[PDB]
DNA sequence: TAATTCCCCCCCTTCGGTGCTTTGCACCGAAGGGGGGGAA
């Protein structure tokens, strides 16, 4: 029956009552799989009958389980979730495959009904009434309370978790040869013993377990490979996802490319050089969630390519802790990497994608040490150690940017790899003036109010141009200043600036931006052979800027 | 046992616990069910909604592995005297009496407040919560409750050595003595028994202006803004008589004024440069912040104040030359070095402005951090404002 | 017309905090919205 473990004591948040929500009128069909449910649950007194001292209520109803032909009851016990107290949750994040080492045995069980065999607080019980809404003579409904932990609180993940270690612990105390994936309900159980003892022990699990109250029925029991365990099907030494069916859609709406682009992220753990920048992109302006976009042709050939890249099958391979893990990384474009962790060439131990844009303006070296960063964090939740990584940037390039930088700036252990498209810095701030150059004095100043603007320069050759800006800023209007400068100048410039906010912007070396004129900035500095940039202060009357202002 | 209640109108700690490498979560449960076999801890379930971040650090010289928990954010919201002549002596020496807490043991009301929680590699299993029942260390709370004996367990040794002015600070004993290095080995080898650094080479850098003779249109607007902006620091500064003299459109490398006035002008800023700031007192009331800005070849620069231009204190943290390719390293040092100095000093850990990513910190700082006390600490993002502070 | 919960990841959008450009831009980090994945 019901679980003899103690029960996690739960109380409401302070000055607050149970839930009174009336119960919705369901469907024909619903009913009795209610009633049917509830006359199963009650004769083993995990649901008992109350009567009119108890004056709270939640509606009920059921969906369909994954059996497809059981169901699953639900309560919806909103409001008691906002009047229930906070819980601390115990799941940390999703094991992966990859993380796991071969084993000579592997069994996966699922506990059969896993919440209704964990007792729940009795001072707590009587808010979790409920009615099951017989729809022959109106009424009477029947009342009913729960005296196990319910489907839809949200205080019974954390508590049936929490509930299912104690009740491992004392099996794992005296087996430290045997592992034991545990998610939910879900157990992985793994060792090196022969098969005949890893079963014979497995039945020494299953008893363990069924002496605690939770049963291990029969058809959830795995035996065989391939075994279905989170969504992966696991081989005796790879692993793989399960089958991934994507949409062949002739329109596409707004939620069917949501959908789209959700199921290429999820098939990016493993198959590699999925692309979904430009997918992503046609989800740019809240568009509802019907209206149908069509398909550019930027976004068809990355559709086609990661149509093309899933025809084939791929597999994964399991840890081995002796070796070590080696995470390559390539530069796919318009600021998308992918990355591969493995240990030995060509098996794959996983396989990613980086494709954030953090920051206004930013480069390829920036982007590159957040994805190092990302895929150390990863592989330290997955395998608890930092891989050595092969960089498609030289150690030069690295070595001058860390020592130029202004901001601290490490990557771990690594080594260069001559994969083009290479990481690199398209231009670089000179440390001196330039002898033999024009010198400008660039200065631009908008208004606040009327926003209209007025941004020039002015040379030591004699040379100046002012053109007014309309519908400005005063940032940008010192950003068309100084653009102004690079314009119309020769392949070696000296050009003194006035705002610190363009001094920020531009020695930082960014490749790309948000915005068209720092790209149009960085463009004419590409084709620039030497630029320096200078800083003065404003209003003291320096020499040269007055020209200009 | 002292009852203990966090600040009014304040609740508990509810910080995630950061991802942890395979070796810091071996020692984190080795640690953690010994201090459960003794008692010093006790498992909990989901019901206690607070939690601290929690790991493990590998101190000087010790080899073995230490609990770290962050108990910043309790700290906070706990609500419960300096040494006038700390930093008087020459050979203040740090002692970490951390084990002297377990002995304590923390009220019924407050433990809920001090709940961590253990990951495990691979979430192979949810993770392990648990809850303090002594003086936890690392809380600000614990020297508050065991002072009063321990003063008691110093008394005798504060009447042996009466030239010993001690502090007590989170989890270390920092004990000055001016004495010789040969007897303060004695002296701290007494203590210990009894029982079971440089605070006076620290000086400020001060700022300082270019010596050369030919000035350059470029070396002029560069020694003009940095006067310009030290003359937030330092009234006196002027300026004008220098920037009268760059007048025109001239080109960036020429060499124009050589000798005219504003060597005089250059000289007399110079002499007012070379003063110790006054005012900046210390108000033991507002908090102090650290600024902390990277030079170059493993160069770094820091400065303590309460309200900004008015510096407390301005110095220098070299360590090494650039063969530590390691930024992290060496900013988590010199954090550290400049956390003792301040609490040598002041006594009061400041709040740090790190020029660092928030993510390369949050990844590597664990891995270096070798302190029984964490200090708070923000991220900045101040492009060079062309040396200055240099 | 079905309606719930809890975790992990992704992308996009709003909005508040902070600092300098200073009472208004520029930027960034949390929270929410959708979508995948896992379980009850
Ligand atoms: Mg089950
Ligand atoms: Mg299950
Ligand atoms: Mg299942």
């Amino acid at each position: 029956p019901i679980s003899p473990i103690e029960t996690v004591p739960v109380k409401l948040k302070p000055g607050m009552d149970g839930p009174k929500v009336k119960q919705w009128p369901l469907t024909e069909e619903k009913i009795k799989a209610l009633v049917e449910i509830c006359t199963e649950m009650e004769k083993e007194g995990k649901i008992s009958k109350i009567g009119p001292e108890n004056p709270y209520n939640t509606p009920v109803f059921a969906i369909k389980k994954k059996d497809s032909t059981k169901w699953r009851k639900l309560v919806d016990f909103r409001e008691l979730n906002k009047r229930t107290q906070d819980f601390w949750e115990v799941q940390l994040g999703i094991p992966h495959p990859a993380g796991l080492k071969k084993k000579k045995s592997v069994t996966v069980l699922d506990v059969g009904d896993a919440y209704f065999s964990v007792p729940l607080d009795e001072d707590f019980r009587k808010y979790t009434a409920f009615t099951i809404p017989s729809i022959n003579n109106e009424t009477p409904g029947i009342r009913y309370q729960y005296n196990v932990l319910p489907q839809g609180w949200k205080g019974s993940p954390a508590i049936f978790q929490s509930s299912m270690t104690k009740i491992l612990e004392p099996f794992k105390k005296q087996n430290p040869d045997i592992v034991i994936y545990q998610y939910m309900d879900d157990l992985y159980v793994g060792s090196d013993l022969e098969i005949g003892q890893h079963r014979t022990k497995i039945e020494e699990l299953r008893q363990h377990l069924l002496r605690w109250g939770l049963t291990t029925p029969d058809k959830k029991h795995q035996k065989e490979p391939p075994f279905l365990w989170m969504g992966y099907e696991l081989h005796p030494d790879k692993w793989t996802v399960q089958p991934i069916v994507l949409p062949e859609k002739d329109s596409w709406t707004v939620n069917d490319i949501q959908k789209l682009v959700g199921k290429l992220n999820w098939a990016s753990q493993i198959y590699p050089g999925i692309k979904v920048r430009q997918l992503s992109k046609l989800l740019r302006g809240t568009k509802a969630l019907t209206e149908v976009i069509p398909l550019t042709e930027e976004a068809e050939l990355e559709l086609a390519e990661n149509r093309e890249i899933l025809k084939e099958p791929v597999h994964g391979v399991y840890y081995d802790p002796s070796k070590d893990l080696i995470a390559e990384i390539q530069k796919q474009g318009q600021g998308q990497w992918t990355y591969q962790i493995y240990q030995e060439p060509f098996k794959n131990l996983k396989t990613g994608k980086y494709a954030r844009m953090r920051g206004a303006h930013t480069n390829d070296v920036k982007q590159l040490t957040e994805a190092v960063q990302k895929i150390t964090t990863e592989s330290i939740v997955i395998w608890g150690k930092t891989p050595k990584f092969k960089l498609p940037i030289q150690k030069e390039t690295w070595e001058t940017w860390w020592t130029e930088y202004w901001q601290a700036t490490w990557i771990p252990e690594w080594e260069f790899v001559n994969t083009p498209p290479l990481v690199k810095l398209w231009y670089q701030l000179e440390k001196e003036p330039i002898v033999g150059a024009e010198t400008f004095y660039v200065d631009g100043a908008a208004n606040r109010e009327t926003k209209l603007g007025k941004a020039g320069y002015v040379t030591n050759k004699g040379r100046q141009k002012v053109v007014p800006l309309t519908n400005t800023t005063n940032q940008k209007t010192e950003l068309q200043a100084i653009y102004l400068a690079l314009q119309d100048s020769g392949l070696e410039v000296n050009i003194v600036t006035n705002s610190q906010y363009a001094l920020g912007i531009i020695q930082a070396q960014p490749d790309k931006s948000e915005s068209e004129l720092v790209n149009q900035i960085i463009e004419q500095l590409i084709k620039k052979e030497k630029v320096y940039l200078a800083w003065v202060p404003a209003h003291k009357g320096i020499g040269g800027n007055e020209q200009v202002d | 046992t002292v009852p203990v209640k966090l600040k009014p109108g304040m609740d508990g700690p509810k910080v995630k616990q950061w991802p942890l490498t395979e070796e810091k979560i071996k020692a984190l449960v080795e640690i953690c069910t010994e201090m459960e076999k003794e008692g010093k801890i006790s498992k909990i379930g989901p019901e206690n909604p607070y939690n601290t971040p929690v790991f493990a650090i590998k101190k000087k010289d010790s080899t073995k592995w230490r609990k770290l928990v962050d108990f910043r954010e309790l700290n906070k919201r706990t609500q419960d005297p300096h040494p006038a002549g700390l930093k008087k002596k020459k050979s203040v020496t740090v002692l970490d009496v951390g084990d002297a807490y377990f002995s304590v043991p923390l009220d019924e009301d407050f433990r809920k407040y001090t709940a961590f929680t253990i990951p495990s590699i691979n979430n192979e299993t949810p993770g392990i919560r648990y809850q303090y029942n002594v003086l936890p260390q690392g809380w600000k709370g614990s020297p508050a409750i065991f002072q009063s004996s321990m003063t008691k367990i110093l008394e005798p040794f504060k009447k042996q050595n009466p030239d010993i002015v001690i502090y007590q600070y989170m989890d270390d004993l920092y004990v000055g003595s001016d004495l010789e290095i040969g007897q303060h080995r004695t002296k701290i080898e007494e203590l210990r028994q009894h029982l079971l650094l440089h605070p006076d080479k620290w000086t400020v850098q001060p700022i300082v202006l270019p010596e050369k003779d030919s000035w350059t249109v470029n070396d002029i607007q560069k020694l003009v803004g940095k006067l310009n902006w030290a003359s937030q620091i330092y009234p006196g500064i002027k300026v004008r008589q220098l920037c009268k003299l760059l007048r025109g459109t001239k080109a960036l490398t020429e060499v124009i004024p050589l000798t005219e006035e504003a060597e005089l002008e250059l000289a007399e800023n110079r002499e007012i440069l070379k003063e110790p700031v006054h005012g900046v007192y210390y108000d033991p009331s507002k908090d102090l912040i650290a600024e902390i800005q990277k030079q170059g070849q493993g160069q770094w620069t820091y400065q303590i104040y309460q309200e900004p231009f008015k510096n407390l204190k301005t110095g220098k943290y070299a360590r090494m030359r650039g063969a530590h390719t390691n930024d992290v390293k060496q900013l988590t040092e010199a954090v550290q070095k400049i956390t003792t100095e301040s609490i040598v000093i002041w006594g009061k850990t400041p709040k740090f402005k790190l020029p660092i990513q928030k993510e390369t910190w949050e990844t590597w700082w664990t891995e270096y951090w070798q302190a029984t006390w964490i200090p708070e600490w923000e991220f900045v993002n101040t492009p060079p404002l062309v040396k200055l502070w240099y």
